């Protein structure tokens, strides 16, 4: 989930925007 | 501010800035 993609590995703008409403 | 390790309140803060007025959902155990 988001913790695996952005916390334990390096985040990106592409991935963050997947969680906007 | 987005291309780094973001955890806890630091992650929530990034979602807040990026998503702006459309808001977001935060699910740490999904």
């Amino acid at each position: 989930g988001i913790v695996e993609q952005c916390c334990t590995s390096i985040c990106s703008l592409y991935q963050l925007e997947n969680y906007c409403n | 501010f987005v291309n780094q390790h973001l955890c806890g309140s630091h992650l929530v803060e990034a979602l807040y800035l990026v998503c702006g007025e459309r808001g977001f959902f935060y699910t740490p155990k999904a």
